[PDB]
């Protein structure tokens, strides 16, 4: 996407771009709730049965 | 205390030998912040001696690291208390069990990137607990020198000075204790001789302007360095066999 | 405008300390609007009294030891910190507290002022072991709101510098926990409103239904800026 | 990191969910109709964009 | 045994809460883990490196 | 109380659709405190004027075809949804729309009522291909607040639903993007307080200036109820 906007737009257009993209990022990221719960590290159904 | 630890905690804390632990069972006679009287039973108690173990807990005074180390009581007065009991804790012990750091209600999520990289997001409501707050110990020393020119002296009497600085000193020339001090002011006063002086033209001229005539002595008193600012818990004076001494010491 | 006004409607005081506050009808959106912008300002902005300087003879900084004491200064200085003090007149009140001989020294070993209410007079503020020991100290307790902690107040005004007075954190604010919850509210139309119960938890004094009213009126006080100035 | 990863959120879809198959006159009635609690990010949507 | 433990607090088995963002009020879009978490203070403080 | 009350600074009009409002001196805390509680109301509790039905002749509902028309009945539904309308004094219009022969079908073919402003006459409504094609329709458009859809309506309203009355999710709502910026306002010795600047996108109806004092106002007015 940055190498796009810089090929075609310029170096201005790609700066902010750049930081936007980092800002959106950064907010809807936190606004997902993402967590590291310990039923997230879900192993498979059938380990014990290959191992 | 930590709420999550493994039992390893008491173990550290009591033969890390920074706690008091009691040498025979029985109960606190009395209890202080300096120091724990304990009456020992009839059964461990030796028949000779009286039987009442003196236990001086360390205040808080200076570590290497320019930290706090104290013992604070955990026992009650006239409480009964088994031999081999953690009878006063140390500066990171909690009834005995190791005390390294707090636990606190942590959630894990992402916040406008005040958490970017592993960048930590902490309440104001921990900043008003003060429990994060740590305390810090420095030691500065002032030194009295003999020179080729003759030996310093420590005095109030400093040339070029503010009564702004000698306000915090007293009249020997050290900081009252229990005494607030920053960055600029004075500690301990200190004075060493100064030789042929080329007071130069602009300088000559300046003296003889306001006045005040500098002694022969030079100038080079102890002041908190720039930037520090704490509380003087304690001073302590070594001297020479010799000299006449000042008042306060 | 299709205005609709809420109402005070019910106040379960389960204890002096925790009471909740049931609101409606709301329309909806506003359950949220007023819920946060009112818990904001229920913590951070809300007045009280607290301690912020106090003084002790044989004392002259707040690290060293009393003997005849368990706790040492610091601890002694945050049992005061949670004192609960109602100020009836004044903004500034400087109590005297004497007291001796093998006691849990409580604050009603204070001696109270004319216009100043000490909430909880069996409130441990210190333990004497040895009867031989005395204690006598002054409490400055001032008004104010938020938090004034000690180090904010060691870099403005000071004028006398006393080598005596040790300043410690005052928590004027007393609301120590908030939270509101939006439930729905039922008309026989309006099926999508809600309903606002906001529990708050404070210490003693400020009442919990006399500070939902302080923290309004403090926000319609912001809003004439809005009204007057477009 | 988090930048990347609030992105593939955000583009990232689902089935149905709330509001789907609706129809917007721009990306601005998008984050509208989103943070009014009226449509997830992961929803099929015909919108208008220029 | 962890999540056992957590049924007699009345806590969720999960260990993720339903958390609501201080600023504005509204729900967080899902879950997430709170707990409490020993933490320490390191000797490496910024008033000494500055 | 140390009360610091706000004062409207600076609204640099970009355009009569998009405005900015600088706001200073905010006391630290308040600039998001006010700023989200304005913005829930704002996008919600501002009211406008908005298609609610539509009635189209040789139609019956909404998923069929009328030749001589690149658009489907949907898509003109939609383009009647942002159709920008103000009505002066009534709360319902039924305004009509006759328009034939090869030409962009404009909100300036729609015959406007006594008390009722078409504030985008350019607006696209359809497209006609055929010379020979004739369109005619009969617009309802009633006065609410918020986001109201068909699936919101149906919801709520289980009345009369007769078929062929096609449901276009009328929005009310004139204020279309709102969002609050928090910078800081520097003081002689507050440094701490901050700015809130507010980029308003409304449509033209109400003036962004005129719905801030709106949405502040229903504010004080549901503070009646706490006494001061």
């Amino acid at each position: 996407m940055l190498n796009t906007c810089y090929r075609i737009l310029g170096l201005k257009p790609t700066v902010i771009f750049a930081d936007q993209i980092m800002y959106t990022g950064f907010a809807y990221a936190a606004r997902s709730g993402a967590s590291v719960g310990i039923d997230d590290m879900v192993i498979p159904e059938k380990k014990h049965e290959i191992i | 205390k930590p709420l999550v630890g493994t039992g390893m905690e008491r173990a550290v804390a009591v033969d890390s030998g920074v706690t008091a632990v009691a040498k025979r069972g029985g109960v606190v006679q009395y209890v202080d912040a300096s120091r724990i009287v304990i009456k020992v039973n009839e059964d461990e108690m030796y028949p000779g001696e009286a039987g009442i173990d003196i236990y001086n807990l360390t205040k808080y005074t200076r570590s290497n690291q320019n930290t706090c180390i104290n013992q604070m009581p955990c026992v009650s007065l006239g409480e009964p208390v088994e031999r081999g009991d953690v009878l006063a804790d140390g500066p990171s012990t909690d009834l005995g069990e190791l005390a390294l750091g707090q636990n606190m209600r942590v959630a894990f999520m992402p916040w406008n990137g005040y958490n970017f990289e592993d960048s930590i997001l902490v309440s104001e409501r921990v900043v008003q607990e003060d429990r994060f707050t740590t305390i810090h110990i420095q030691e500065l020393a002032c030194v009295s020198r003999d020179t080729k020119l003759g030996p310093e002296e420590i005095t109030a009497d400093i040339p070029n000075v503010g009564e702004a600085a000698l306000s915090k000193l007293d009249e020997s020339g050290i900081v009252y204790i229990g005494a607030e001090v920053t960055g600029g002011d004075i500690l301990v006063g200190k004075v060493t001789p100064k030789g042929e002086t080329q007071l130069t033209p602009e300088e000559k001229l300046l003296r003889a302007i306001f006045g005040e005539k500098a002694s022969d002595v030079k100038d080079s008193s102890l002041r908190v360095p720039n930037g520090v600012s704490g509380t003087v818990i304690d001073v302590q004076v070594f001297t020479r066999d010799g000299v006449e001494k000042d008042k306060r010491a | 405008t299709e205005f609709l006004k809420p109402r005070l409607v019910d106040i379960e005081q389960v204890s002096s300390t925790h009471a909740k506050v049931t609101l409606e009808p709301l329309e909806r959106g506003f359950g949220h609007t007023l819920g946060n912008a009112l818990r904001r300002i229920l913590l951070s902005s809300m007045p009280g009294c607290a301690v912020t300087e106090v003084e002790i003879d044989g004392v002259l900084h707040e690290y060293s030891t009393k003997e005849g004491v368990q706790e040492d200064i610091l601890e002694i200085l945050l049992n005061l910190k949670g004192l609960a003090v109602r100020v009836q007149g004044k903004d500034e009140v400087i109590l005297t507290l004497n007291k001796s001989g093998i006691g849990p020294v409580t604050a009603a070993d204070i001696t109270h002022d004319g216009d100043v209410e000490i909430v909880k007079p069996q409130h441990v503020i210190c333990h004497l072991t040895d009867e031989n020991a005395s204690i006598s100290m002054r409490i400055k307790v001032q008004r104010g709101r938020g938090y004034v902690p000690a180090s904010t107040r060691i870099h403005s005004e000071e004028d006398e510098r006393p080598i005596g007075r040790l300043l410690v954190d005052a928590c004027y604010s007393p609301v120590e926990r908030i939270a509101y919850n939006v439930e729905a509210a039922r008309v026989e139309q309006r099926t999508d409103l809600d309903k606002l119960v906001i529990e708050m938890e404070t210490n003693g004094t400020i009442d919990p239904e006399e500070a939902i009213r302080r923290a309004a009126t403090i926000l319609a006080e912001q809003l004439e800026a809005f009204v007057d100035l477009r | 990191q988090d930048v990347v990863l609030g992105l593939y959120y955000m583009t990232r879809d689902c089935v149905n969910a709330k509001g789907e198959g609706m129809v917007l006159t721009g990306p601005k009635e998008a984050e509208r109709l989103y943070r009014s609690g009226l449509a997830s990010l992961h929803a099929r949507v015909k919108v208008r964009i220029t | 045994e962890i999540k056992e433990l957590l049924k007699l607090g009345d806590l969720p088995t999960s260990g993720q809460i339903r958390l609501y963002d201080g600023r504005t009020g509204e729900q967080f879009e899902r879950p997430v883990t709170v707990g409490y978490m020993y933490m320490l203070k390191l000797n490496h403080l910024v008033d000494d490196k500055m």
